[PDB]
């Protein structure tokens, strides 16, 4: 029976997958913008032994 | 003809009320006003209004201003102990700074 | 920030995929589930601004606006379904697409980070709201109107335009931390007066300052009422967030610039006071307190203190607010009546005494009772004004006085004295109009509670 | 609590114990249907000032335009009455 | 306030108008009732002194100087009945005046309460629904050519008729509505 | 005796009151009720020196335990 139910409610996911994907396309904005990272004089910092990136 | 144009007369407005007596308003189809009012007082108040006001009472202080009072307060320790003045008038040490050599 | 700019997108074709009957619950909800995604902006730092990208950043000015722009969608579209009931399927989502549309570029121009994109924003905001008063507004006067609302805008922003791409020949960059950082003082010479005016006037007129006003009346009058929301609430202040963020760029050319301006602001601001004592509609009544309201911010803004600043921004978040609310409480009884004139339908408390109650909080809101931030803006450039110089308590103090009488004129005129013995076509409140009004009025007063998220960068 | 319901009757008594008082007319004669001009012989300034101890006597003014028509103590009564809300 | 006025006042209402507000004020001034009582009588006497003038242009000269005197004397603060147009409390209970059309917008959980008075109101709105037709044709036939020429109303005549224009006056709300 | 009192619909009002109200509590109850809880059964942290060579966590930076 979910047919029409389907048929009928699917525009409400379209807001929520916007949401997500413009929360992934601010991540993937953000991942260019990466020529300072751990490299400011006030956040330059030593690396732990086993992290690699200060952040994303 | 006397007229001037083919046209409908204005009818008169519809009250809500006639056809539901408890019609909240929102639409001529009782159900759907039910739940459009239903939805609307759901996401409205319940939602973002007490929600969004609890999340913004307890947003973390990125303004730094308890920081800045613990700050203060290390300086004011610092120069009352040492006997220095609270503040200088000057927020750059002269040293740097190289001033014209001619005044005249 | 394209976790709220994409949803928005997306409730475009939500509205135009929806069942034809469920086009204003989806539109609300998600209007909604919008504004409480968009909250997330008001965590700001103390130092600089959330640069999200290249292209766009938030500030402790613009997330304030932000949060008022997505908070007002949801308001107009419950204040609009009532008058389009008739209305074809297909109409109606052509209005919601203008009211998505307006909010998307609004959305886009409160964070851009360069200014021709700014102005580029800035400027298509004109057409879905030419639209909407010019296809859904009531009477024949609308067309004017338009025009009115169109060439006066553009003849003050089409100057800015060759302004703009001017100071990017010459500086090399457009994008605002760049011009904060590199800013450099303006001589005093003829071109330099004129690129100031030609950077200043358009949002000078879109304000609008006293003398460039007349747009306005017709414009808040013959507009349906989301127009009228949207316009009286947003739309001015953009005027004073492109001020703002422009006027560092003019310095040390606005201390003897601002003269004419701040003297217009001042008497007009009297002048249009006085104007609230006689008017026959009800309607521009509320029109011409935005113009006194906003003359404040143009004085704020035109006096440059950090105290002005944080008056100017409480101010429009406040002023916004409370005008939104007194041109939806006016609605109502247009709705009721089918008339705009003041002292038609009289003595409504007697029959709509919630309504009444919500007509005493909106006139006491925008008298600037205290502690509300009415009065808080009001207050910090009223003081920021006394610095710039101690005769201005006078005509600010002469303000304080007329606001009030006014005010509960308009109270005093609709809600007191006995109902008119022939109009009996008064039902009782929806709980729509209720609702409507209780999320407008309870945001003012749960802001009070908690003022620096209103306040500004300079706080 | 408040003062008590009045009442067509007590309205009436009272009118005719004012009318009573008044040394310019016989209290035998006088009649809840009797006529001022005609069946009393009293002038236009006698009606007035019967007018005016009406309105001493219950307390509220009764308009000129309104008060030239009251002619007979069953009208005044009438008046009254209609002016009270007063139905039994 | 009941009854419809006229064109004009002829010269015996003026006068009797001037006679009423002369005793009232001299009332305002003398406080005490035996005092009030001797300046009455002699208010009385002074008027129908001169109550027998043939000469009409001389009674009116005469009104026109007692108009000018009781200006000049009038007391400033005269005493005014609670509820009069001037008193304490002329319109203390418009507020508590609710109109009768707005029970028809009563939720019918509201109309469950008093079931026999909304009978009667049925009832009541239903004569005067019958009523109406009548009313419009009597007013119709008993009006001149020329329009109405004074705002008195004609009462009703036929077997079973209603005084034209009748329900808006029968139905006030009250003189102490709450 | 009791006579009539005309008044007009006060059903409308009453009824957005008691919604509004029921919307209100119905979300901010449980709120308060978990505010109260964390309060008193998790308390704010307490002011203490980094150790030699810890780097802390950002969240570690403020006091209230909803805040962090
Ligand atoms: C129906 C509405 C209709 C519409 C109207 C419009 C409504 C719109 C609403 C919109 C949404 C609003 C959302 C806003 C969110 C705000 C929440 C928030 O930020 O919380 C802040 C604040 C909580 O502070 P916090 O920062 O979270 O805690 C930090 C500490 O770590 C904590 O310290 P601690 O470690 O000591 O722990 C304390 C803990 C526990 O402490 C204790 O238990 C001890 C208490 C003392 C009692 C001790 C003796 C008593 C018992 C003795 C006997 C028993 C013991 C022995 C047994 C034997 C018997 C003898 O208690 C608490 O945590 C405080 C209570 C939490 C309340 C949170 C409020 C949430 C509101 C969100 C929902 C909004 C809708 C309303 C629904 C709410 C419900 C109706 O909440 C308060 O309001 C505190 C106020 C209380 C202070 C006292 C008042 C002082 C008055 C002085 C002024 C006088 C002048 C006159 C003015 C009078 C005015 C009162
Ligand atoms: C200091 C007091 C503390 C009180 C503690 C409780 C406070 C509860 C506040 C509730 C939230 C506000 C709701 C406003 C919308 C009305 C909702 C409604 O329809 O109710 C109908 C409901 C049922 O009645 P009904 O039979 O339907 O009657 C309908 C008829 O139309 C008949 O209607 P009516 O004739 O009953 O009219 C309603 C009534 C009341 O209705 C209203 O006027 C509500 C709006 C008040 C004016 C707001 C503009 C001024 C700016 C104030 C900003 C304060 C914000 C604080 C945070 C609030 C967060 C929501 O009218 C008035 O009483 C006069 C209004 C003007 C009051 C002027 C006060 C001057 C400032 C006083 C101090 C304010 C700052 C306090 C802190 C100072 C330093 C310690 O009645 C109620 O629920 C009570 C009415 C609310 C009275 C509250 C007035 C005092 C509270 C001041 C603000 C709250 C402060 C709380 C923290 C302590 C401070
Ligand atoms: C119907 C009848 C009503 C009358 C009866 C009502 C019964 C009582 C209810 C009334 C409550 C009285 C208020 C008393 C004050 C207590 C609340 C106060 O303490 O909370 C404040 C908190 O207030 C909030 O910060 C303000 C709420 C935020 C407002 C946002 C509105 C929601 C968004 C909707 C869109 C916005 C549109 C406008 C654009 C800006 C404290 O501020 P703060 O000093 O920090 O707290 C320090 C401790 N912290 C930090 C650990 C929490
Ligand atoms: C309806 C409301 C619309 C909005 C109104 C906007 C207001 C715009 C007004 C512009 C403000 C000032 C403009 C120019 C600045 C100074 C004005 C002038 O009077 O000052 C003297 C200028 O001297 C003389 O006045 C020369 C100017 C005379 C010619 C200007 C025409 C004024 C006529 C007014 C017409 C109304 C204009 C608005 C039309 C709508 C200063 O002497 P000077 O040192 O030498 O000039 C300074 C520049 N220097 C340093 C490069 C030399
Ligand atoms: C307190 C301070 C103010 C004092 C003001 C008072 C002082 C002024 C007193 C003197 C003024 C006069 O008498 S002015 C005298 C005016 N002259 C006439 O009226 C002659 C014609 N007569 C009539 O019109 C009627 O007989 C009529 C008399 C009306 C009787 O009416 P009735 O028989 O059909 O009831």
């Amino acid at each position: 029976n979910v047919l029409q139910i389907v048929r009928d409610h699917w525009v409400h996911i379209l807001v929520p997958v916007g949401f997500v994907f413009g929360c992934y396309l601010d991540r993937r904005s953000d991942e260019k913008l990466t020529a300072f990272r751990n490299k400011s004089l006030l956040f330059k910092r030593e690396l732990r032994p086993n992290e690699e990136v200060t952040w994303k | 003809p006397t007229i001037r144009l083919q046209e409908d007369p204005d009818p008169e407005d519809e009250n809500l009320y006639e056809k539901n007596p408890d019609s909240h308003g929102y639409d001529k189809d009782p159900i759907v006003d039910l739940w459009n009012m239903r939805v609307v007082f759901f996401f409205g108040f319940s939602i973002v209004l007490v929600l969004g006001s609890t999340f913004v009472a307890y947003l973390p202080d990125y303004r730094m201003q308890e920081w800045a009072r613990r700050e203060a307060e290390r300086l004011v320790k610092y120069r009352e102990a040492n006997g220095l003045p609270l503040m200088e008038s000057n927020c750059f040490d002269p040293n740097k700074i190289q001033l014209p050599e001619d005044e005249d | 920030m394209l976790k709220i700019i994409i949803p928005t997108t997306m409730l475009l074709p939500m509205t135009w995929m929806s069942k034809h009957n469920m086009i204003w619950i989806n539109a609300t909800v998600h209007s909604l589930l919008i504004s409480l995604i968009s909250l997330s902006l008001l965590n700001q730092l103390g130092e600089n601004s959330l640069n999200f990208s290249l292209t766009f950043f938030s500030d402790s000015l613009s997330a304030p606006l932000l949060v008022l722009t997505t908070w007002l969608l949801p308001l107009m579209l419950m204040a609009s379904q009532s008058h389009l009931s008739k209305e074809t399927t297909t109409r109606k989502k052509l209005y919601i697409t203008m009211l998505i549309l307006l909010q998307l570029f609004l959305i886009m121009t409160f964070t851009a980070t360069e200014l021709i994109l700014f102005y580029i924003l800035f400027e298509a905001t004109l057409v879905p709201t030419l639209i909407i008063i010019t296809r859904w507004g009531n009477q024949t006067e609308r067309l004017n109107a338009g025009l009115y609302f169109l060439f006066y805008t553009l003849a003050g922003s089409l100057p800015l335009l060759v302004a703009l791409v001017y100071i990017q020949n010459t500086t090399g960059s457009l994008n605002f931390l760049i011009i904060h950082y590199w800013s450099h003082p303006l001589s005093n010479s003829w071109s330099n007066i004129f690129m100031w005016l030609a950077c200043i006037m358009a949002f000078m007129v879109k304000m609008p300052l006293y003398g460039l006003h007349l747009w306005l009346p017709k414009a808040h009058v013959e507009a349906p009422i989301a127009g009228s929301m949207v316009l009286a609430a947003v739309l001015l202040k953009l005027g004073g967030y492109g001020m703002m963020r422009i006027t560092t760029i003019l310095n040390p050319l606005t201390n003897y610039m601002a003269y004419p301006f701040l003297m217009l602001s001042m008497w007009g601001m009297i002048m249009t006071s006085s104007i609230c004592l006689r008017q026959t509609d009800l309607k521009s009544l509320i029109a011409y307190s935005s113009v006194s309201h906003m003359a404040l911010v143009i004085v704020a803004i035109m006096i440059q203190t950090p105290w002005s600043f944080m008056g100017a921004t409480a101010l429009m978040i406040a002023h916004g607010l409370t005008s939104s609310m007194l041109f939806c409480l006016a609605n109502t009884n247009y709705e009721r009546v089918h008339s705009r004139t003041m002292i038609l339908a009289r003595g409504l408390q007697t029959l709509l005494p919630l309504m009444a109650t919500w007509w005493l909080v909106a006139s006491l809101t925008n008298l600037a009772l205290p502690p509300s931030i009415n009065l808080i803006g009001e207050l910090f450039i009223i003081t920021a004004s006394f610095s710039w110089s101690n005769i201005t308590i006078i005509l600010m103090g002469m303000n304080m006085m007329i606001t009030a009488l006014y005010s509960l004129y308009m109270l005093i005129t609709t809600q007191r004295g006995k109902y008119t013995h022939h109009i009996n076509n008064i039902k009782p409140s929806f709980t729509r109009e209720n609702a409507l009004m209780a999320l407008h009025i309870l945001p003012l007063l749960l802001l009070t509670l908690n003022p620096k998220m209103i306040l500004g960068p300079l706080y | 609590s408040d003062a008590p319901p009045l009442t067509l009757e007590a309205i009436k008594d009272r009118v005719l114990y004012v009318l009573k008082l008044y040394d310019k007319i016989d209290p035998e004669k006088l009649s809840v249907n009797s006529h001022f001009m005609k069946d009393l012989g009293l002038d236009s300034l006698d009606q007035v000032e019967i007018i005016m101890a009406m309105e001493d006597e219950f307390g509220f003014e009764i308009p000129d335009i309104d008060a030239e028509k009251l002619m007979c103590p069953q009208e005044i009564v009438d008046y009254i009455a209609d002016k009270k809300d007063v139905y039994e | 306030a009941f009854s419809a006025p006229a064109a004009y006042l002829t010269h015996q209402q003026k006068v009797l108008r001037l006679y009423k507000r002369a005793l009232r004020h001299l009332e305002s001034w003398c406080v005490h009732r035996d005092k009030y009582r001797y300046f009455a009588c002699l208010m009385r006497a002074r008027f129908d002194e001169h109550k027998n003038e043939k000469d009409m242009v001389k009674a009116t000269q005469l009104l026109r100087q007692a108009e000018e005197e009781f200006w000049y004397g009038q007391h400033p603060q005269p005493y005014i009945f609670p509820e009069s147009p001037g008193g304490t409390s002329y319109e203390r209970y418009e507020c508590y005046k609710v109109p009768e059309w707005c029970l028809d917008d009563w939720h019918p959980s509201e109309k469950a309460m008093y079931p026999d008075y909304f009978a009667k109101r049925e009832q009541w709105k239903r004569l005067r629904r019958e009523s109406w037709e009548r009313e419009v044709k009597q007013l119709q036939e008993e009006t001149p050519p020329g329009g109405p020429r004074t705002e008195a109303l004609p009462p009703a005549r036929k077997e079973g008729d209603l005084p034209p224009l009748w329900w808006h006056i029968v139905t006030r709300p009250r003189e102490r509505p709450m | 005796k009791r006579l009539f009192i005309i008044k007009p619909s006060g059903f409308y009002d009453r009824r957005f009151l008691k919604l509004m109200r029921f919307y209100i509590l119905l979300t901010g109850i449980p709120v308060a009720i978990g505010i109260t809880l964390v309060n008193v059964f998790i308390g704010e942290a307490e002011l203490a020196d980094i150790p030699e060579g810890y780097v802390p966590e950002h969240w570690e930076y403020f006091k209230h335990p909803i805040s962090r």
